């Protein structure tokens, strides 16, 4: 029990593959006085099946240190198909 | 629900919570930097206001009375922290 | 029974959506000589979960008829999230 993180992290999405259950819109609704019973969230038809993974892109550079790289981004493909979700996109030409 | 919700945060977090409210038909309120007026977060919400002085971009966030007063003047209902920057800190939620 | 088309469509992304099955893999091992044993494709564990639905996007104009406008693409924005899956992508200045 080494400690409680009071908010969500950047990895909820991870579970939100397995549980498939929404997580912000479901913690603005709560915010806003409902139950968890006209929400369905209640614990008989929870069960995670499959599995998933996260990672991240930085700009770090794994051969001088690990210190972050400015400049203008010259070239931008994307990737997709079945079973990847990308969240966060920047734009050609960005600094 | 909410009628109007303001995102005190910055990045792709902004954007999952800016999606989450269209979906439950809740209008969204971004705030910016001066040095960070090129971010996609504020092109992706109805309405967007400039915070904190010509310097000290970071600060900016780090500010609960300009965040309330602008999200007062908005006619903001909630505030969502997101993660990071004030998303633990009692005095916005004294305030 | 109208009749039976011997491939595959472009809906086929739908199923796999619920029963999380690839179909293209499978169809290429298939052909090198595989049977439904090793590959796991077993009828007592395929059961779909969820409801998914697909659209296609194109160049027609619903107001001068539905024929195809040709042209160079000026500007483009993405999107995506949670259960979001685009197949087929363009880029900026395509003709």
């Amino acid at each position: 029990f080494i400690e409680m993180n009071p908010r969500v992290q950047v990895e909820h999405t991870v579970t939100e593959e397995i549980t498939d259950v929404d997580l912000v819109a479901s913690q603005l609704r709560i915010a806003a006085g409902e139950t968890l019973e006209q929400l369905g969230l209640r614990q008989e038809d929870i069960a995670p099946h499959g599995a998933a993974l996260q990672c991240r892109i930085t700009t770090e550079d794994p051969a001088n240190g690990f210190r972050p790289d400015t400049g203008r981004i010259s070239a931008l493909r994307t990737a997709g198909g079945a079973g990847v979700r990308l969240d966060g996109s920047t734009n050609l030409g960005a600094e | 629900m909410f009628s109007k919700v303001l995102v005190a945060n910055r990045g792709e977090i902004a954007i999952r919570a800016f999606r989450a409210a269209y979906e439950l038909g809740v209008g969204t309120v971004a705030v910016y930097p001066y040095e960070d007026r090129n971010s996609q977060h504020r092109l992706k919400a109805d309405e967007s206001y400039q915070i904190g002085d010509i310097g000290h971009p970071v600060h900016a966030y780090l500010s609960v009375d300009e965040i309330v007063a602008t999200a007062r003047r908005a006619g903001a209902d909630a505030i969502y922290p997101g993660y990071g920057f004030l998303s633990e800190n009692p005095d916005l939620a004294a305030a």
